[PDB]
């Protein structure tokens, strides 16, 4: 039942893993009947552990790409040399939230 | 340790190995690093565009 899924296309290798290096594959549920009939037939390949988890929810990230599009679009609209926020001293910087 | 490294092919292909510093350094690795994550290149660290 557990090989028959086929795998994400996202997968984090750093979440969701145990004390040991294992890399956890997936969760079983079901009601409380089933776990209990699970744990006792099955108990020698049970076992309690620390598992490390995300601690706080993802973010929202704006593609770096997209000011690409701005630039352009300010190039077609923009007076003749007036735009200049796409030359700059310095190291360049990307608006973001980081 | 790998049979051969994509740095290796290169120079076979026409481009030198110091360039790739010099983009990096033009980039300056805080658009660099953004534009890394960006593109996938970093599994443990990505998250939704």
């Amino acid at each position: 039942l557990a090989e028959a899924a086929t795998d994400s296309i996202l997968d984090n290798p750093t979440t969701y893993t145990t004390s040991s290096g294992a890399k956890i594959s997936g969760v079983m549920v079901s009601t409380a009947n089933v776990m209990q009939i699970i744990m006792s037939l099955l108990s020698s390949h049970i076992t309690k552990e620390t598992v490390s988890a995300p601690a706080t929810y993802g973010n929202f990230v704006l593609s770096p790409e997209n000011a690409v599009t701005a630039i352009s679009y300010h190039s077609i609209l923009a007076d003749f040399n007036s735009y200049k926020a796409h030359l700059t001293s310095g190291q360049p910087h990307l608006p973001n939230d980081s | 340790m790998e049979n051969w490294s994509a740095l290796e092919l290169l120079p076979k292909v026409g481009i030198p190995t110091d360039f790739l510093t010099h983009v990096k350094t033009s980039a300056g690795e805080e658009m660099f690093e953004a534009l890394r994550i960006y593109y996938g290149d970093d599994p443990e660290r990505y998250n939704i565009h």
